[PDB]
């Protein structure tokens, strides 16, 4: 009787997964980035060296980082959508054997 | 026991072809007076044979050691190694080890001296009068 | 081993242990053709050759 | 009374062996690699560091590795077709006591 | 009463130590190894980072390592022929207060 | 009631230390070392990254190096003969609290 993914039930949160299928080029050369599509889920999220502080001569920004521990499906270039903010995934380690995921997210918004 | 049964084991129990003034004369001498003739004809030899290999045995091999010189007086048990960093651990034998006497002799320590005490029970069973 | 100085003198790049305290190597860094153009062409006929 | 390898029993799964004899050179110097054999295999893999995203200049590519763990022997330079992509092999750590290996695989596909 | 090595001999194997004498240089600066000593001997080989790949531009081959622990004693230039093939010992750690050694092999032939 | 020192006696081995004391330097600008005084002495040593090739265009030769754990007191630039080499001492960590120190030996003779 087998239950790991039941741990990741204990902290979740309502993410919106945004999962992405690619484009192609104008004949000028250009890229179209399109086709994304939303659903509501839950995951695990834990600040691994987040909000670092940047004091460049081009003034203030922060770098922020997670780690998500999901059990759906998510690729390595997807979007999750979580406490207003985008997020882009880094990379992913599936597990197939079970049903979860391990996913590191970086912030969008410069 | 008319028959002192001898050179036989290395045929009976393989592993022992290393010496046999050891074995016949030193050892078998000091096995064939525990049978009887009040045994059964399918015992006297087998018994023996296998006491004299539990004896053997209870020393490094059929004389003190095998060919290395690596023999210990006190039978202490292996219990665990490492070779990625050499490391062993020992057990410890001061009077008896683990569920194992301190005042008989152990005949239970390998499989000979089970064969020998499976044969003793059979054929000798234990009352007196005087 | 040089005839000018007394010492012992090895390869370059051998196997072998460190031969006395003082010593000497040598190594091969490069060669190359000095003038952009030839001096002569020397022909000679092969010894006891027949091309046919 | 020895059986390790009977761990890597409890999760194991089809992956297509494909061992390699090389090949030689054309008279005009070019190289010819052939002779493969295919063989289903059972295997134990788990995603040590995979799924790396990089968005180069040229675009988006992953960079995916594997372990191994199996039973059969698989030496340096072999393939093994598994999700249905191909893993070319970096490096074995045959242990011949037992019967098993352990198996670094790379993505071939760019 | 001691024995350490006594865990050396649960997994050894018949590998041919081969020892070695210096040579000197020829008159003309070239050097001559000789004196060769063979004997067959018990070890107990581990893969410690065994055969790594290397795709270099001439061509494909492979960088294997091993180490030893062997009762006898062996200096830091000497030969193990094993599976077939020669090893040349990196460096040894010695331990005179029992009778055993470390040893580092790396595999001869390109 | 305490000995810790009692601990270095378990293994031991005759060194002879080799105390040192400094020179001067000659009118022409020249060095000259001094005032040794040996002493047999046991120490406890162990191989910590002995012996290792090195196979330079020169030729070839070893790096050997070792810890001491000693009773007596050594300075950061003695000698000590053992198993019939010299040694020089790189580094002590005295324990005045204890009577003992350790330090790190190399090989003189190149």
């Amino acid at each position: 009787m087998i239950d790991v993914a039941i741990a990741i039930d204990a902290e979740s949160v309502e993410v919106t997964w945004r999962n992405r299928s690619g484009g192609s080029y104008d004949s000028r050369g250009n890229a179209t980035g399109a086709s994304w599509a939303d659903t509501q889920i839950r995951a695990a999220i834990q600040p691994v060296s987040g909000r670092e502080l940047q004091d460049l001569p081009e003034g203030v920004r922060s770098k922020v980082t997670l780690v998500a521990w999901t059990r759906s499906e998510v690729a390595e270039n997807d979007q999750i959508i979580y406490l207003g903010d985008a997020y882009r995934v880094y990379a992913a380690r599936p597990r197939p054997m079970d049903g979860f995921t391990r996913i590191a997210l970086g912030k969008v918004s410069p | 026991n008319p028959i002192p049964a001898a050179s036989d084991l290395k045929t009976r129990y393989p592993e022992f072809t290393g010496v046999s003034d050891a074995v016949v004369n030193a050892i078998i001498a000091e096995v064939n007076g525990m049978v009887d003739d009040g045994w059964e004809v399918s015992d006297q030899k087998p018994a023996v044979l296998a006491l004299a290999a539990h004896m053997l045995s209870r020393e490094g091999y059929p004389g003190r050691a095998t060919n290395p010189n690596s023999f210990d007086p006190t039978n202490r048990p292996i219990l665990s190694r490492k070779v990625g960093d050499v490391s062993t651990t020992f057990g410890r034998t001061d009077g008896g080890a683990a569920e194992g006497g301190a005042n008989s002799y152990n005949y239970s320590s390998t499989v000979y001296g089970q064969t020998f005490l499976r044969l003793l029970r059979l054929n000798a069973p234990a009352v007196g009068l005087v | 081993m040089r005839r000018i100085t007394g010492i012992t003198v090895i390869k370059d790049h051998q196997s072998e242990d460190r031969p006395a305290l003082p010593y000497g190597v040598v190594e091969l860094a490069n060669f190359r053709d000095l003038h952009q153009q030839v001096r002569t062409i020397h022909y000679e006929d092969i010894e006891d050759s027949d091309n046919g």
